[PDB]
């Protein structure tokens, strides 16, 4: 039947920013999750609530597969209980999450030379996010008591900033590609199954 | 080598339509956004049009003296960008150049440049637009003499005379002389033509010797000439 | 408690740089932003620039925007400037600015200040002062001092009788000559009924070099 | 970049009077980005007023901001002695840009008092070093403006003078200033009368001061 | 559009002197997402296709030498060539890609230069023109400075008028000097009746208008 189309989410040439992070659906396909461990070398692949090797048993309503882009030393904040900019401000996983996370090093990629300021993170905000929550806004902070208006200045800061891909970074500052899978397991009948 | 290579210009008449073509080589062309600028003779460059990668949406910007008659697009397949001119003005009369320039800010390719280099220009491809008819030149010889030497040097040259339109290019003994050659920028006469002189120093002690021949090449007319270039006494 | 403690004084060479720091204690330093204000001896405040703690993002005056930078760490609380290709023109106290933050928002204004950072630029060398006397030569009220001349670099004090004559000293700042020294004069209004039974010694220290002289004045 | 113009000078005003503060900008400026501040000698700015309008936290009722578009005033309703000093005002409107005033000293007014000058010749031990400073002194005076001029015999000096003035009191609210004459040895040798000539607004002719020597 | 207009439109200095080259954009060109600014600069020189020389304002391209250096920010740049060499002669343009593509009016930059006297050469017409009905006689001066040159042709000693152009070369990259070509053209029937045809050329490195002249009975 229908093999689950993993090469369109990890293959892909464009990924997002990860304040502006990307969801895709998948159901109604049999997935190889053992031929995922192996299909190439991933720098990270924690699993949380779920044994990888015998994840290719087990059914479920839909699977959502969330990617995008950050720096080497924040990959450690796409966990559960997490703190940091990335984990409060732009993608924060849950307490009770059920799925794996997968990173590897695209400094081939998403690199230029001068520097790479198309990828961009939450940098100021009001509170820190929800799980799974996400927020792409773009006014400016307003962070003492005068209000903005639209405009940039002392106190009016704006949102977002970006990181300065360069390829002589160190692999801390590299940019790296991160996907995770969430699993959900409803009332509903199972579309995604393993072999 | 990665290498722009536009073809496909020459003089046609107002209101007419002309398709300009680039073929590039050396990158991975599919994921570059590529511009035309062109540039009025004498004047400065005037960006014309760009179209982006397949990737990003394939989608066209031309600027607005040329927005409603011009028509970009891509053959990814062949590597080739296209630029499609219609409804001519003279006002178009200018070289035009395929170009990477503003596209390594937004494209997706990343620091593994073939050459360290992102921005890329061709050489250029002059179109003229006018009524005017085309003309081949008159090639004739500047001998070396007593009047032409000073201090064992001997200049000699060509005069490339009465010819629409630009250009002509101008070699010497089919590109073995090379040093020493100054070609003079054309001047544009009032009878509507175009006339230059290519020069060249030489030695004179090989002046009995040594045979001079200035290949002049004029590509809108179709004309080919070589002309030797003998010393006369003066 | 809630304060900018700034780096200590800096003697500097033409053509050379200098980075005063500004670390912050007191309130929340990541969500505030630091300003740059120099000032010289007896003049206007002039602007540097500033920066955004939680960005980095700077912003220097048109003046400096070559040879200025200001940079930020927030693991130490710290803004630091620097100043590229130091003139004598660029003698002046450098003064950071911030408003005071909390874990809810920030004030509107540079309410915090730190206390100054003197920064002489010559081509000079340490020295100490050579003090000379201004002889007290009326029926009453006579004049006398004491001339502290040719030192660098800026500053020296000047006591009278170890702190006992106070009223009616005038220590007068210092000028520049043109040796590229300092020197400024210190002077006393004294009883003339009183100037062979008193005795006048006037005090001179001057840290920067250990040189401390005192000094007796007699007519 | 934007221009800030303040007016006066200079504020002559005695305790409990009312002074008024002008900062003209060369260009219309936001109300929410134009503050004050206030400098007293070796302290570090002071900020008084923020957003043209708002008093800074702690600040007596007494000082008060009003503006907009391109003409702004601080306003001290009765002067306390606290509060003679320099005030400057700041915009900071935009990222970029800002800006601020050349100043407006605010002084204590007192009756006219003329200076009571004093000539000092140079030191014995001084002479040894090679250079000669001749100094001259005026004490306890207002206003604050005067000229003391050098004459050497009866050739006026120029360009080997440099001043040097005090702070007004905190006692008797005066100014009081030094001029310290420049010569090498052997030009100081030479001439015999050193005159010091001073003119004062409380000073009813020039006074001169002079010593015999050399 | 985003309008690029630059001043000067001309530049002269001497060889190792600061020339700087100023932008001016319609809107800014700082984008707030990234404090980056959208623009460069492009040297070009005749005949060649334009070469990148600064990006991101100040970010050199690989080869660039060190004299070059970009600077300004949000609406006004500025490129400076630290000390001008004999190969910066060219025209300088500046580029925004922060909304499309647009570049300024250029800025022609040459270079200020010791007075250089030409050499002068001449050729007479060839028998393939007279043959057609036509004389072409052309004069040549060599390596001179300044540009500003006269070249009358007499013939016989009549001063002719409305039968001569000229051309001038790019300024030389190495020595910094211009070339010229001025081409008489006269009738075959007209050309044969007169016999001594001269190019007069008076410059400010000649003491007096030197002349190169030949006589058709010896040609
Ligand atoms: C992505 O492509 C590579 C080779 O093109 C392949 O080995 C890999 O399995 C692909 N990824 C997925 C998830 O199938």
């Amino acid at each position: 039947t229908n093999l689950c189309p993993f090469g369109e989410v990890f293959n892909a040439t464009r990924f997002a920013s990860v304040y502006a992070w990307n969801r895709k659906r998948i159901s109604n396909c049999v997935a190889d999750y053992s031929v995922l461990y192996n299909s190439a070398s991933f720098s990270t692949f924690k699993c949380y609530g779920v044994s990888p090797t015998k994840l290719n048993d087990l059914c479920f309503t839909n699977v959502y597969a969330d990617s995008f882009v950050i720096r080497g030393d924040e990959v450690r904040q796409i966990a559960p209980g997490q703190t940091g900019k990335i984990a409060d401000y732009n993608y924060k996983l849950p307490d009770d999450f059920t799925g794996c996370v997968i990173a590897w090093n695209s400094n081939n990629l998403d690199s230029k030379v001068g520097g790479n300021y198309n990828y961009l993170y939450r940098l100021f905000r009001k509170s820190n996010l929800k799980p799974f929550e996400r927020d792409i806004s773009t006014e400016i902070y307003q962070a003492g008591s005068t209000p903005c208006n639209g405009v940039e200045g002392f106190n009016c800061y704006f949102p977002l900033q970006s990181y300065g891909f360069q390829p002589t970074n160190g692999v801390g500052y590299q940019p790296y590609r991160v996907v995770v899978l969430s699993f959900e397991l409803l009332h509903a009948p199972a579309t995604v199954c393993g072999p | 080598e990665v290498q722009l290579v536009e073809s496909g210009g020459g003089l046609v008449k107002p209101g007419g339509s002309l398709r300009l073509s680039c073929a590039a080589s050396g990158f991975t062309f599919r994921d570059v956004w590529m511009s035309w600028v062109r540039q009025a003779p004498g004047k400065g460059l005037e960006w014309v049009g760009r179209i982006k990668s397949k990737i990003d949406g394939g989608t066209t910007d031309y600027a607005a003296p040329v927005k409603g008659r011009f028509t970009i697009s891509r053959d990814d397949s062949k590597n080739t960008l296209y630029l499609q001119m219609n409804s001519l003005k003279t006002e178009d009369t200018a070289v035009y150049y395929c170009t990477t320039a503003g596209s390594y800010y937004y494209d997706t390719v990343g620091p593994g440049l073939p050459e360290g280099k992102f921005d890329y220009w061709g050489q250029g491809t002059l179109v003229t637009v006018s009524s005017a008819s085309t003309k081949g030149p008159s090639v004739f010889p500047l001998a070396p003499s007593s009047k032409s030497t000073s201090g064992g040097t001997a200049a000699l040259g060509c005069l490339v005379k009465d010819y629409f339109p630009e250009p002509v290019t101008v070699s010497w003994n089919s590109g073995a002389l090379t040093s020493g050659v100054h070609t003079f920028p054309a001047v544009l006469q009032s009878s509507g033509l175009y006339s230059l002189s290519s020069v060249v120093t030489v030695p004179s002690s090989s002046l009995g010797t040594q045979t001079y021949i200035c290949n002049v090449n004029h590509k809108p007319s179709n004309t080919k000439v070589d002309k030797k270039v003998e010393p006369k006494s003066c | 408690e809630v304060q900018l403690v700034q780096s200590g004084p800096e003697v500097k060479k033409p053509g050379t740089s200098v980075k005063v720091s500004c670390k912050a204690s007191g309130f929340t330093f990541m969500s505030s932003a630091v300003q740059w204000v120099r000032q010289a001896r007896g003049q206007r405040l002039e602007w540097i620039g500033w920066i955004v703690i939680g960005s980095g993002n700077t912003n220097y005056a048109q003046k400096f925007q070559e040879r200025v930078t200001i940079t930020r760490d927030m693991s130490t609380s710290t803004a630091y400037m620097e100043l590229s290709s130091l003139r004598s023109e660029d003698t002046a106290v450098y003064y950071c600015a911030a408003p005071y933050c909390s874990s809810i928002s920030c004030n509107d204004g540079f309410d915090i200040w730190g206390q100054g950072t003197m920064v002489t630029v010559s081509s000079a060398s340490t020295k100490g002062p050579s003090v000379f006397p201004l002889a007290p030569s009326s029926g009453g009220t006579a004049a006398l001092g004491c001339l502290v001349k040719d030192y660098f670099p800026e500053p020296v004090t000047v006591s009278w009788n170890s702190g006992a004559l106070t009223s009616g000293v005038h220590t007068f700042p210092a000028v520049l000559q043109s040796s590229g020294l300092y020197s400024l004069s210190s002077v006393v209004t004294v009883p003339s009924s009183s100037l062979g039974t008193q005795t006048y010694i006037c005090n001179v220290n001057h840290k920067p070099s250990n040189t401390k002289v005192d000094k007796k004045v007699e007519p | 970049e934007i221009v800030l113009t303040q007016s006066p000078g200079t504020l002559s005003l005695s305790p409990g009077e009312r002074a008024t503060l002008s900062c003209r900008a060369s260009q219309s400026v936001s109300s929410s980005y134009l503050a004050w501040y206030q400098q007293k000698p070796g302290q570090a700015p002071r900020l008084l007023i923020y957003g043209a309008s708002s008093r800074a936290t702690g600040i007596p009722d007494r000082f008060s901001g009003s503006g907009s578009g391109t003409d702004f005033t601080l306003t001290i309703s009765r002067l306390e002695p606290e509060d003679f000093a320099v005030y400057y005002c700041q915009h900071y409107g935009s990222s970029r840009g800002w800006t601020f005033g050349q100043g407006t000293k605010v002084e204590i007014k007192r009756t006219v008092a003329a200076p009571s000058v004093f000539i000092f010749p140079p030191s014995d031990e001084q002479l040894k070093s090679g250079t000669a400073s001749v100094v001259c002194l005026l004490n306890n005076f207002y206003p604050r403006e005067a000229k003391v001029q050098w004459k050497v015999d009866n050739a006026l000096q120029s360009g080997n003078s440099q001043e040097s003035v005090t702070e007004q009191d905190s006692k008797d609210s005066t100014y009081s200033l030094s001029s310290t004459l420049t010569l090498s040895k052997a030009d100081y040798e030479k001439h015999k009368v050193y005159a010091c000539e001073v003119t004062h607004q409380g000073l009813s002719s020039p006074v001169t001061k002079s010593f015999n020597r050399g």
